[PDB]
């Protein structure tokens, strides 16, 4: 019966998706009230569930999701309070008005605002308005917001037989009845503190080469020896270095690997980026397209007379149904994300045999994983020169592969100590390490060690600052990113090991190829009915997460970030800040 | 081509005896989706008759059309209908995206997901029986650790394949040892006078020179004989001339 009022709930929200009037707003909420109301007439009557008695795998990992009885523990009043908090603290992230303290006229908004003044602006002090204004006006009013929100979830856990808050993400990765392949709950936090090691001198190696190339734009604002001023990563937080690629080029008199000038004089169009690019799985030996995924998905954005969200999502609606949603253009970067996007929906093609409780991934992280590994053998001048869209004789020599190696090192690596600080700090604030006053010292001081960044301007603990994301402003999980590239380059290894493929990884080719179908659907079509632990067996043969591929990915970037780093600082320390004059 | 067709669990019975199958304008025009089977080949039928057929009609998802199949188990397979081993008719399906589907999912029909056996083939169970498969009861409903397997269809001409609405049309052609009374269509060529020609006809086989004749004949009569026990006159199978 899930199949039916979830489908009621999910197809309300992809007609919002599609047409936004104001009859659609409330469409998403009576179709949506019926299937929070069978989330909590089914998980009463699985809460007197005997776990001492069943044998079957099949059926108990089914039970496990449904024994959880969710935000419904406790009170009436608390049960309103959490209903309350939850919309207030994303509609202030979403129309949050930011502007400059100077000149108060003139204040934009949020997506045009923002998204531009980190990618092409050199100005020290104009910039620094911006970061430090987003967090003294929209995050100022967290603070009493976050801290009765830290103790209303470590009251929901305690009652459904976890540690604290910070085992609920954790609980997702527990893998348990299965001898020999036993996973706990509190084995994420050592295997986390044990990938980081092998890629401590690999994040340590891009910090200095970073600031390096940055000492010709910035004279007097940054130190050899220190950190990075916050105001400068190129993004809002540091989560995508893919901005400060300008500035970081290594060699600009070659040129970079694209097909935005070649797609324009053929005259291509939206619906001949989906049909190429779907002969990339079928030569894999994936099954072919469903002619649902044609006639009724958004490609093109309908005309000026109606608005329309269109950020990349793979909607799983349900029983089979598999559509996206995203205005395709005309660019490099929107042919890379139809070639991520549909890694999810052909995913979700898999196992479309097994029941609703199945119907997922094997954490929360193994969705997006699996649908990166087309991504990067997309951009690879193996698959670009056999469509033809390159040309018939590009010049390949070792220093174009930097610049191809730059594009995968920015927005994948550089996000990883990011990754490890935000959520180390996450699972102490809610098992009650830190207190009230050392709530925000603890952020800045284990940011100034792990990743090199010092804030420019000192905050208090009136502010709240690692809560201006998209994720945590509405209570979604973080570890799913910090496991994305460790199975985004273990599946890309292992599948194109058998293509017989010799060179390095980065210009490695799974396309014309049959081995590396059969090896990946027998992976793909188990979803939750197996563990992680077990299907990674089948794929890579390791059951343990190693960082193996991640140093042979960029193993001739590691020779070349050695040789050009010999008179730089290596490293970086706790005693340099910007605000100490 | 019904209007309303039935349930995957509530199979009508419609009888194809004692007439003659023209697929010369069903399976050689082909409007159907997809023409696959085993066992026997489309190609074959026009040259071969069976006792008794039977067929039905019923709409399943585009997911459930791999299940039906001799010696097939599954979710659709082992717990709605099953195929037996000794399966000789064929297996059409087409999509009917429009005409048989509503608006917010086609919630008239509905299909069942879990029995509390296995079934035999042919078996027309719309029983609203719980499988069980605990330790204690729930005294009949919809309650703790009993499934309701009762749940209507999702049919919406803008969906994908895997639960587009399939009209499938399960023929199944069955030999006794009775003899046969469907047979199918067979082609016929022109026929020549005055001429010492070949004679392939619907009941008579031999050579000769066909002229007019002047004798009384029957409208059910086949061929008839002289004195000398030697054929001298044929009806037409296709019309009527001796």
């Amino acid at each position: 019966e899930a199949e039916d009022l979830f489908y009621q709930s999910s197809l309300a929200s992809w007609n919002y998706n599609t047409n936004i009037t104001e009859e659609n707003v409330q469409n998403m909420n009576n179709a949506g009230d019926k299937w929070s109301a069978f989330l909590k007439e089914q998980s009463t009557l699985a809460q007197m569930y005997p776990l001492q008695e069943i044998q079957n795998l099949t059926v108990k990992l089914q039970l496990q999701a449904l024994q959880q009885n969710g935000s419904s523990v406790l009170s009436e009043d608390k049960s309103k309070r959490l209903n309350t908090i939850l919309n207030t603290m994303s509609t202030i992230y979403s129309t949050g008005k930011v502007c400059n303290p100077d000149n108060p006229q003139e204040c934009l908004l949020l997506e045009p605002g923002l998204n531009e003044i980190m990618a092409n602006s050199l100005d020290y002090n104009e910039r620094l308005w911006a970061w430090e204004s987003w967090r003294s006006e929209v995050g100022k009013q967290l603070r009493p917001l976050y801290e009765e929100y830290v103790v209303l979830k470590n009251e929901m856990a305690r009652a459904n037989h976890y540690e604290d808050y910070g085992d609920y993400w954790r609980g997702d990765y527990e893998v348990n009845g299965v001898d020999g392949y036993d996973y706990s709950r509190g084995q994420l936090i050592e295997d986390v503190e044990h990938t980081f090691e092998e890629i401590k001198p690999l994040y340590e190696h891009l910090h200095a080469y970073v600031r390096a190339k940055l000492m010709n734009a910035y004279p007097s604002y940054i130190s050899p020896i220190g950190c990075l001023p916050a105001h400068l990563l190129g993004d809002m937080w540091g989560r995508f270095w893919t901005n400060l690629y300008s500035l970081t080029v290594p060699f600009g008199q070659k040129p970079n690997i694209d097909v935005t000038d070649a797609m324009v004089d053929q005259a291509w169009d939206a619906q001949r980026i989906f049909k190429e690019a779907e002969k990339f799985f079928v030569s894999v030996g994936l099954p072919n397209m469903t002619q649902g995924f044609w006639e009724n998905s958004m490609l093109t954005d309908p005309g000026n007379v109606q608005k329309a969200v269109c950020h990349p999502t793979a909607w799983d609606l349900g029983k089979g149904d598999f559509r996206i949603l995203m205005c395709t253009k005309v660019t490099m970067d929107d042919f890379l994300t139809a070639h991520h996007e549909m890694g999810h929906i052909q995913y979700d093609m898999a196992y479309a045999a097994q029941p609703f409780l199945l119907r997922n991934g094997a954490n929360e992280g193994f969705h997006e994983a699996v649908g990166e590994i087309m991504s990067l053998s997309a951009a690879t001048p193996k698959h670009l020169k056999s469509i033809g869209l390159l040309s018939p004789d590009f010049q390949e020599d070792n220093e174009t592969e930097i610049n191809f190696l730059l594009k995968q090192a920015l927005t994948i690596v550089g996000t990883l100590p990011f990754t490890y600080m935000l959520e180390k700090w996450r699972w102490m604030v809610f098992k009650g390490e830190i207190p009230k006053d050392q709530w925000m010292k603890k952020w800045w001081e284990m940011k100034r060690e792990i990743v090199g960044v010092v804030e420019p301007v000192p905050h208090d603990e009136t502010y709240c600052d690692p809560a201006s994301l998209f994720h945590v402003s509405n209570d979604y999980s973080f570890i799913r990113y910090y496991t994305r590239t460790l199975y985004q380059f273990q599946f890309q290894e292992a599948l194109c090991q058998a293509a017989k493929h010799e060179g390095p990884l980065h210009k490695c080719d799974i396309s014309n190829s049959t081995e590396a179908g059969q090896k990946l659907f027998n992976m793909l079509r188990l979803g939750k009915s197996e563990p992680w632990t077990l299907a990674l067996e089948n794929v890579v043969g390791a059951k343990n997460m190693n960082v193996r591929p991640l140093l042979n990915y960029f193993e001739p970037l590691f020779t070349w970030l050695k040789d050009q780093n010999k008179n730089s600082f290596v490293g970086w320390s706790t005693d340099w800040s910007p605000y100490a004059d | 081509n019904a209007t309303r067709f039935a349930s995957v669990y509530a199979w009508n019975r419609k009888r194809i005896s004692n007439c003659v199958a023209d697929y010369s304008v069903l399976y050689n025009l082909a409007p159907f989706f997809t023409f696959k089977c085993y066992g026997v080949s489309p190609t074959k039928l026009n040259d071969l008759c069976f006792t008794n057929v039977y067929a039905d009609s019923f709409v399943i998802r585009g997911d459930e059309v791999r299940q039906i199949a001799p010696g097939q188990t599954g979710n659709i397979a082992d717990y709605n209908y099953k195929l037996p081993d000794d399966f000789t008719g064929c297996v059409i399906a087409w999509n009917s995206n429009k005409l048989d589907s509503k608006v917010s999912g086609n919630y008239n029909y509905l299909y069942r997901l879990f029995r509390k056996s296995n079934l035999k083939p042919f078996e027309r169970d719309i029983s609203t029986e719980i499988y069980q498969a605990g330790n204690k009861p729930c005294n009949g409903v919809a309650g703790f650790n009993c499934y309701f397997p009762l749940r209507s269809y999702s049919f919406r001409p803008t969906y994908g394949v895997g639960h587009q609405p399939y009209r499938v049309v399960v023929l199944s052609f069955e030999l006794l040892h009775a003899p046969a009374t469907v047979c199918g269509p067979k082609k016929s060529t022109n026929l020549v006078k005055n001429k010492c020609v070949n004679f392939n006809f619907n009941g008579l086989k031999g050579t000769g020179v066909l002229t007019e004749s002047n004798k009384k004949f029957l409208p059910f009569q086949q061929f008839g004989r002289d004195i000398a026990d030697t054929t001298d006159a044929v009806r037409d199978p296709q019309t009527l001339e001796i």
